């Protein structure tokens, strides 16, 4: 996880606009519809019958928020993800047991949301220094799988 | 496998790309670029810097293919068998490359069609791209 | 997708498990239960210790479900319509799943045919595998 | 990588029957013909157009028994995988950009080879030991990516 300056100031500058009550229960909601067989790890939740009950279900908001808000813990530092992520890291590989690889996938759900919020305003440059972040984040919870 | 309601969902986030194909496309490839260099290896000889209208020419080729693989997206492994031996015969790309440029290709969309790119359509596009990634990297012939 | 001689090595080799069949597929659960423990959470209420009657008859049911997917190559998601509303809309099971049966699956295979496991038969058993796991783990309905 | 006392000991008693020139070879070459896209990486290694070709290919046989070297190595230092494969994930990685996943599937093709072999003496207990070998290395080669 090595940003330049100018991706750190990009990044910083995005997130600062991120709506933290939303975006994240937004992502972890498209995680669920787009990849089903994730809702397996969330049936305490209640309804997810349908893409709009996903969206809809406040657990699913709820819980968003804690995801975005450990993304910005790593956010605040990128120079230890694993560390900062440690605690994390055995809740989702020891205890959970989520496969490395949806970490992955919910990383990409993310910038995909990122993408959706602010248009234009997310260019190729942008995209790049975040798919370095939540690369980081996803192997930093996959240090008990990896 | 596509539901009927994928093909739906598919066929009409795709059809408000319209025009706008051949620029997509060359957004969605130059992401893919700056995201991911390991998939720079596979044009060693284009320019690929910002504006590089040979990005901007293959993205259209791209585009188009993607065009063509949603209309005959019941007849997929027929209809872009050539681009699976080019991929698959000649070119061999790993497919993890191709899960590379479809994220690519849903982070453009959702930039550019927000009111479009609702949970469902992009479960939908996901798998069509996934789809259309299945057959490119299949031996078949 | 399947080739041409894909189908046609998938069928011989197949028809080489013949009668062990039911075994084989009894077989590739327990390794992939011992060799991957967190894919027991999916059978909870299953007395999975070797040589179970459960375990042996969900095998049964498992290279019967095989069996009919070889005979209906060509149209897959058709004929195993059931069994991917049940894998995919209703247990949700995550595909990484379907990798660990897969590859358990061409271990007991490896280990029962030293004559006829061939490097082909291999590669086209694997895609076969491949496209059926595609098919129970998407919802197509 | 853990391997009960029980295990470690199963595993060496196997890998004492398998043979250095040959498996290697196999293994790498049954991975070219089962997963075509990595024959991307074998250009100077001369004809791999049939599966006979492969199997029979020299430089094939020749660089299997390198890599069924590697896997030796690891089997002595099962404690210590990331430093035992710490060049090789260098050259692989950072040299070759091998994607991880491949490593994963050279080491179930791996197995499936090991199967081959020894047939009925590959019992679910014994693969099980190996498919916590294999893991490892792969993890360990892909180390480069943390
Ligand atoms: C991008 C990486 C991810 C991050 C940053 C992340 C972060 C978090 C956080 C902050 C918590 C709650 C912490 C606490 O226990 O107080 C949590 C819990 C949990 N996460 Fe993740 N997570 C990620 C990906 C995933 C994925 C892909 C899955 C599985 C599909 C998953 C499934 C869960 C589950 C089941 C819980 C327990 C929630 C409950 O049932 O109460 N997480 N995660
Ligand atoms: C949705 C997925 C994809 C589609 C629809 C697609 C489509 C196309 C099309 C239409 C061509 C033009 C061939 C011609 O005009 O004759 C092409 C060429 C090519 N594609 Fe893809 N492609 C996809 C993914 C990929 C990926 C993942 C890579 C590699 C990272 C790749 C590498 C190439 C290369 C290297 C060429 C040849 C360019 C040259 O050397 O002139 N493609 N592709
Ligand atoms: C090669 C692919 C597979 C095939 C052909 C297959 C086939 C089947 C069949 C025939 C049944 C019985 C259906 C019935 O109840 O009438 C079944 C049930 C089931 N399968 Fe699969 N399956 C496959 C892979 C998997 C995987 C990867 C998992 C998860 C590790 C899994 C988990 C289950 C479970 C939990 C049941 C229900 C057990 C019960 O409640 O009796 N299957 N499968
Ligand atoms: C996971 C098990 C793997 C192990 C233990 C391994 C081991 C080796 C070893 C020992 C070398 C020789 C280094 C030297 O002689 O200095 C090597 C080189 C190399 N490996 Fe691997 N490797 C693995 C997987 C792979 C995979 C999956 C690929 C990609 C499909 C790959 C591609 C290469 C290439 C291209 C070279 C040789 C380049 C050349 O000589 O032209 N390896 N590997
Ligand atoms: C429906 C579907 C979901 C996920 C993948 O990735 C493995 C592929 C896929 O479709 C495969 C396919 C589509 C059309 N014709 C042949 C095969
Ligand atoms: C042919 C093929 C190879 C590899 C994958 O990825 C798992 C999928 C695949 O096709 C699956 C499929 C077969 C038949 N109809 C629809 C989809």
């Amino acid at each position: 996880v090595h940003l330049t300056p100018e991706e750190k100031s990009a990044v910083t500058a995005l997130w600062g606009k991120v709506n933290v009550d939303e975006v994240g229960g937004e992502a972890l909601g498209r995680l669920l519809v787009v990849y089903p067989w994730t809702q397996r790890f969330f049936e305490s939740f209640g309804d997810l019958s349908t893409p709009d009950a996903v969206m809809g279900n406040p657990k699913v908001k709820a819980h968003g928020k804690k995801v975005l808000g450990a993304f910005s813990d790593g956010l605040a530092h990128l120079d230890n993800l694993k560390g900062t992520f440690a605690t994390l890291s055995e809740l989702h590989c020891d205890k959970l047991h989520v496969d490395p690889e949806n970490f992955r996938l919910l990383g990409n759900v993310l910038v995909c949301v990122l993408a959706h919020h602010f248009g234009k305003e997310f260019t190729p440059p942008v995209q790049a220094a975040y798919q370095k972040v939540v690369a980081g984040v996803a192997n930093a919870l996959a240090h008990k799988y990896h | 496998v596509l539901s009927p309601a994928d093909k739906t969902n598919v066929k009409a986030a795709w059809g408000k790309v319209g025009a706008h194909a051949g620029e997509y496309g060359a957004e969605a490839l130059e992401r893919m670029f700056l995201s991911f260099p390991t998939t720079k290896t596979y044009f060693p000889h284009f320019d690929l810097s910002h504006g590089s209208a040979q990005v901007k020419g293959h993205g259209k080729k791209v585009a188009d293919a993607l065009t063509n693989a949603v209309a005959h997206v019941d007849d997929m492994p027929n209809a872009l068998s050539a681009l699976s031996d080019l991929h698959a015969h000649k070119l061999r790309v790993d497919p993890v490359n191709f899960k590379l440029l479809s994220h690519c290709l849903l982070v453009t969309l959702a930039a550019h069609l927000p009111a479009e790119f609702t949970p469902a359509v992009h479960a939908s596009l996901d798998k069509f791209l996934a789809s259309v990634s299945t057959v490119l990297t299949s031996k078949y012939r």
